[PDB]
């Protein structure tokens, strides 16, 4: 039923009623093999499906889904984002799943209004997830999250700094003794809710006076 | 809470006297 | 931002949620419930959606939706259902408690939809404990199965639909 799936899945945007609970039992049984590891090649195909539904009609579906059966889209998305989970291998349609979820996040940015983020809030979350990728410069992202910090936009910091966190959480490197203090001083002011994390992680494996920049910072 | 309150299938729920029939009737294990 | 603390804030709400619910005030579950939309971590959230829960079960529902703002822009709704949309199992299972406890004490016009949105989610439930196996997974199920009993002896309107959700379980 892997053709027909995305022609269900258009009739599960549109109105299912128990279509969408037979689909939502086909994906549980995949679900099933994949943790069982019994050659569960389904997954990637309804994920192709629903991309290929998505390229069509972007608009249309989202509408549907954010609209009117917000509570089947949302099951869909759980579905599919533990069942990615679970899948670590390669992460093709780890990737195929972050690219419909930025074409669907464009989507709802653009057409919901009044049903802001019935299930676009799950799936802003599910790409922050799946966006939460290893830094690779670890010295000049302090900049770059300072340079944010006066430019004052949360989000952005978020990004920053659970960047900067695994980055940490990495191979540490030749940390500046004078960045670091001057970020620290800026999370502080700003709320920030990983602050603790990132000072932890900045005082362990810290290449300086760390006793230094503390006394200096209180 | 458990799921079921009128539940008579429990083991440490129940009296002395079918625990001695527990006790014949699991050493006997078996009806024709 | 400790966290330890906020975990001594969490396991001492449940206390006093425990204790005297009748003394939550709206503000204070506005303010709870801003906190948890805005944490980032899932443990926390999940002590908070916990509290959120055993304040459900109690009275102070009606204390949140006495009216002298719609039901759906309080913000506890979204958070109820997000949560119960989220990924991680325990909060799932405190997002539909949550649900379950609205829907059965509040009867309001426009919570139909909160009605259809809580009774799918608990498939979603039903399907993810159903093929978990663990002994943390069966006790969100058996929290599931509550909230089960619950809306169909409060509410015996959706017991057709949940009968036969439970068969495609079985």
């Amino acid at each position: 039923a892997r053709v027909v799936q995305g022609s269900p899945e258009v009739p599960g945007i549109t109105v299912r009623v128990l279509q969408a609970l037979a689909t939502l039992l086909s994906s549980p049984h995949g679900g099933a093999l994949v943790m069982s590891m019994h050659r569960s090649h389904f997954l990637a195909c309804p994920l192709l499906r629903q991309l290929c539904q998505y390229q069509r009609c972007v608009p249309q579906d989202t509408g549907f889904s954010s609209l009117f059966l917000k509570v089947l889209l949302q099951m869909l998305q759980w579905l599919d984002s533990p069942g990615v989970e679970g899948g670590p291998l390669r992460a093709q349609l780890r990737m195929l799943a972050s690219q419909a979820s930025a074409g669907r996040r464009l989507s709802d940015v653009r057409g919901g209004l009044l049903r802001l983020a019935e299930a676009l809030a799950f799936r802003q979350d599910l790409e922050v997830v799946s966006s939460t990728v290893r830094a690779v410069i670890a010295t000049l992202r302090s900049g770059e999250q300072c340079s944010v910090e006066p430019d004052l936009i949360s989000k952005v910091l978020q990004g920053l700094i659970e960047v900067r966190s695994p980055h940490l959480e990495e191979l540490l490197t030749a940390f500046f003794s004078a960045t670091a203090d001057a970020a620290s001083p800026f999370p502080a002011c700003k709320p920030v809710v990983v602050v603790s994390s990132l000072l932890l992680q900045e005082e362990e494996p810290l290449a300086g006076g760390k006793p230094g920049a503390d006394g200096g910072s209180l | 809470a458990h799921v079921w309150e009128d539940n008579w299938d429990d083991d440490n729920v129940e009296d002395d006297f079918s625990n001695q029939l527990r006790a014949e009737l699991e050493k006997h294990g078996y009806k024709m | 931002p400790r966290k330890a603390v906020k975990r001594l804030a969490i396991q001492d709400l449940k206390l006093l949620a425990n204790k005297t619910p009748h003394t939550w005030s709206r503000e204070n579950i506005q303010a709870l419930c801003e906190c948890a939309l805005q944490t980032p971590y899932d443990s926390l959230k999940l002590g908070m959606l916990s509290v959120l829960s055993t304040l459900s079960g109690t009275i102070a529902i009606k204390h949140y939706f006495s009216i002298v703002s719609s039901p759906r822009s309080s913000d506890l709704v979204k958070l109820a259902q997000e949560c119960c949309y989220h990924n991680n199992r325990g909060i799932a299972a405190h997002g539909v408690r949550v649900l379950t406890n609205i829907t059965v004490s509040c009867q309001e016009k426009d919570l139909l939809a909160l009605e259809q949105d809580a009774v799918f989610g608990l498939e979603s439930l039903l399907v993810l404990c159903s093929q978990d196996d663990s002994p943390g997974a069966q006790a969100t199920l058996k929290i599931a199965l509550n909230c089960m009993v619950k809306l169909a002896k409060g509410r015996p309107h959706l017991s057709q639909s949940v009968v036969e959700t439970l068969l495609t379980q079985l």
